[PDB]
């Protein structure tokens, strides 16, 4: 048998997969997971996968710092994983402009709240729900020139030239952070 | 899309993009700009990853670039939702919800059983004392 | 026990005092009315093997009350694969010349079976260790039970986050790290036998016991205790025989 390694945390909205190496070769694996003062929780266990989804038991509490471990049979050996906290490290998804309706020489921009995987009450929180007031959307708008904008909510209201056609790209930022601060642009769409 | 003619319209956004499918090329003939073609071009071009359906039982697939993201019910888990919560009966798993011993069983479900001093109640997992002062129990506290 | 505190009268009941010609000498763990688990190494010197006394339900070494209960140790059992001196294989099995009684004050901890400790209880973050030891390296034994909650690891990380040192003792697949690292808390020499109880469900386990380490509580070592699950059967198997005519009995192991 030879120890995992190469241990690497997928994750985007909370979805969480920890994912290692190498192609298991007469060799399956165990994971466990743990908070620093929690007890170890086994998953998906005996896989024959190079990888564990470990979402379910991230999202009951995304501020705490997990660790990660996986064990290898043909003590055991085993192979640490980077250490992990969802809140300051989870990948902002895509954001989705949902609309925007002009009103005179303004116009209204709307940033889908889009759903993470953070269950509560039988229901899934959205990324404003989660980080509250850490999330602000940036705007990068031009007259169909570069401009931009930036809202605490999920929403901006721009001046714009009567007449004239504008294009819109938004982004998800939690400027506190330090990695993985900014979410990539939203798709373009134009009033 | 290029039908006969048509070119000799001005670029459109809708008619071209939207209506139909656009090339590159046409996507640019809209923007112009370099930059604004590319940012344009990254999203309009990526495909939707959620085509396959890949997040099963039950589970909504949400779009992403060059990937997808699964919602699952809450009997599952896993990257598209394909482990069921309810298959992992095995000891190994939180000592098969044993209160005290557990012991696999191949095909069948795993059976709990208890430390000398305590009997298994009907549930079939919780192990009560038989003995006035079992072992590993605190009198002045219980 | 070094960083710790004083476990409240009773809630240490398995706790074990062990002296020699009335002298401290070790703790122990109590499995069952008629056994005693402690450490190996606490018999390296000892000669009069008639003066062993195990002493339940004790709880301050100044006061007396009716909570305490003596025992002469019929016998000293310790594994044939043990070097006096060294620290593989630290552990001994006591029987008692008579049982204790049970009560508010004196209850056995649960030996779990091999696979349930093995595979559940030890990776339960937390346990429990405890003694009369020293307060402090080099310093002074305690007069009250002391108590302390430590963390375990798993050997491959206490090699890893542990110093090297001058041809250390290997830590064996008979031994278990826990504690910490920081110099701020660990168990210590007086508190050697005794017990490293693991908390599940309702109910405490026998998962450890007080072996030895680098000092006490040092920067960077980790305390040791030796993995009782490795010897449920060879305790099982003695606790079911019939007892031998001298104190000293050196069992097989496996
Ligand atoms: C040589 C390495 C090692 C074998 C030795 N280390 S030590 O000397 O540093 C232990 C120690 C610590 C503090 C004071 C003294 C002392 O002798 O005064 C001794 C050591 O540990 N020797 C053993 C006995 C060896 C025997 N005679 N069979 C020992 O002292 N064990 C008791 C003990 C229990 C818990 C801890 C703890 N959690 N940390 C530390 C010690
Ligand atoms: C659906 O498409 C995605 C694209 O990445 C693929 O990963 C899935 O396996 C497929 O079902
Ligand atoms: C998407 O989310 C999942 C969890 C289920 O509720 C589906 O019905 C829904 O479409
Ligand atoms: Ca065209
Ligand atoms: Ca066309
Ligand atoms: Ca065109
Ligand atoms: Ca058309
Ligand atoms: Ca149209
Ligand atoms: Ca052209
Ligand atoms: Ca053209
Ligand atoms: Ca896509
Ligand atoms: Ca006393």
């Amino acid at each position: 048998t030879v120890a995992a390694y190469n241990l690497t945390w997928k994750s985007t909205n909370f979805k969480t997969i920890l994912e290692w190496e190498p192609k298991p070769v007469n060799q399956v694996y165990t994971v466990q997971i743990s908070t620093k003062s929690g007890d170890w929780k086994s998953k998906c266990f005996y896989t024959t996968d190079t990888e564990c989804d470990l979402t379910d038991e991230i999202v009951k509490d995304v501020k705490q710092t997990y660790l990660a471990r996986v064990f290898s049979y043909p003590e055991p050996l085993y192979e640490n994983s980077p250490e992990f906290t969802p809140y300051l490290e989870t990948n902002l998804g895509q954001p989705t402009i949902q609309s925007f309706e002009q009103v005179g020489t303004k116009v209204n921009v709307t940033v889908e709240d889009e759903r993470t995987l953070v269950r509560r009450n039988n229901t899934f929180l959205s990324l404003r729900d989660v980080f509250g007031k850490d999330l602000i959307y940036t705007l990068y708008y031009w007259k169909s020139g570069k401009k931009t904008a930036k809202t605490n909510t999920n929403e901006f209201l721009i001046d714009v030239d009567k007449g004239e056609n504008y294009c819109f790209s938004v982004q998800a930022v939690i400027p506190s952070r330090t990695v993985n601060r900014k979410s990539t642009d939203s798709p373009v769409e134009c009033m | 899309a290029n039908a006969f003619l048509e070119e000799l319209r001005p670029g459109s956004l809708e008619r071209e993009c939207k209506e139909e499918q656009c090339s590159f090329e046409e996507a640019r003939e809209i923007f112009k700009d370099a930059e604004r073609t590319k940012l344009f071009w990254i999203s309009y071009s990526d495909g939707d990853q959620c085509a396959s359906s890949p997040c099963q039982n039950g589970g909504s697939c949400k779009d992403q670039l060059q990937s997808y993201i699964c919602f699952c019910l809450p009997a599952f888990e896993g990257r598209n939702c394909e482990t069921h919560k309810d298959d992992q009966l095995i000891c190994v798993n939180e000592n098969g919800g044993c209160e005290q011993y557990c012991s696999d069983h191949t095909g069948t479900k795993r059976s709990c059983r208890c430390h000398e001093g305590y009997s298994l109640l009907a549930d079939g997992v919780s192990c009560t004392p038989t003995v006035e002062y079992p072992c590993g129990k605190i009198p002045i506290l219980e | 026990i070094v960083g710790g505190k004083v476990c409240p009268k009773g809630e240490c009941p398995w706790q074990v005092l062990l002296l020699v010609n009335g002298a401290q000498l070790c703790g122990g763990t109590l499995i069952n009315t008629i056994w005693v688990v402690s450490a190996a190494h606490c018999f390296d010197k000892i000669k009069n093997w008639r003066n062993l006394i195990a002493v339940l339900g004790e709880h301050d070494l100044s006061e007396h009350d009716g909570d305490e209960q003596s025992r002469r140790v019929a016998q000293v059992i310790i594994p044939s694969t043990y070097v006096p001196g060294t620290t593989n294989h630290d552990i001994a099995l006591l029987r008692l010349h008579q049982p204790v009684v049970l009560t508010d004050h004196v209850v056995p901890l649960c030996l779990p079976e091999r696979t349930f400790s093995e595979r559940t209880l030890a990776f339960v973050r937390f346990s429990l260790v405890s003694g009369w030891g020293q307060l402090l390296d080099r310093g002074a034994t305690a007069l009250e039970l002391m108590v302390l909650n430590v963390p375990r690891l798993m050997t491959q990380d206490c090699l890893q986050q542990s110093r090297k040192v001058g041809d250390s003792p290997n830590i064996t697949e008979y031994m278990f790290c826990a504690g910490y690292s920081d110099g701020s808390k660990d168990s210590c020499k007086g508190d050697s036998g005794g017990p490293h109880a693991t908390h599940y469900r309702g109910t405490w386990y026998l998962t450890g016991i007080v072996s030895w380490g680098q000092g006490c509580a040092t920067v960077g070592h980790f305390g040791v205790y030796t993995r009782v699950s490795q010897y449920i059967e060879w305790l099982q198997k003695l606790m079911r025989s019939e007892p031998r005519p001298g104190v000293l009995l050196r069992a097989p192991f496996p």
